[PDB]
């Protein structure tokens, strides 16, 4: 599973 | 729906100090701008308007669709008074 799921998306605060 | 980005907006106003964060945390989705997560007791808890997966379109006639997250946070630590956003509710 560790591979074929997508990555985290970057998140950033404001 | 599913098709479509649909047929609401929702414009809310909300308070910004200046040099201080209002305490959303924003993703993006392809071009979009998406609200993730929220700081407690930040200004964006307490005006009880910003919630996760609301998209957002434009904050104070800045066109915000489109834009990678790490300018809009250089954009927003820029930025203060009464902020209008215009979203796309979740
Ligand atoms: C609302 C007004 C009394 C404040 C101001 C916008 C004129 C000045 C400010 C101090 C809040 C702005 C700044 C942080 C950019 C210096
Ligand atoms: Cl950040
Ligand atoms: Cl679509
Ligand atoms: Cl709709
Ligand atoms: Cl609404
Ligand atoms: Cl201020
Ligand atoms: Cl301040
Ligand atoms: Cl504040
Ligand atoms: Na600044």
């Amino acid at each position: 599973m560790w591979n074929l799921m997508p990555p985290p998306a970057m998140e950033r605060l404001i | 729906g599913p098709l479509g980005s649909g047929e609401t907006v929702k414009i809310v106003r909300i308070e910004k100090a200046r040099d201080i964060p209002l305490g959303a945390t924003v993703r993006n989705e392809m071009d979009s701008v998406i609200i993730s997560r929220i700081v407690k007791g930040g200004a964006a808890e307490k005006s009880g308007l910003l919630h996760e997966g609301d998209e957002v379109l434009e904050i104070n006639g800045i066109e915000i669709r489109g834009k990678d997250v790490n300018e809009v946070f250089d954009l927003l630590s820029d930025m203060h008074g009464t902020l209008t956003f215009v979203l796309i509710p979740s």
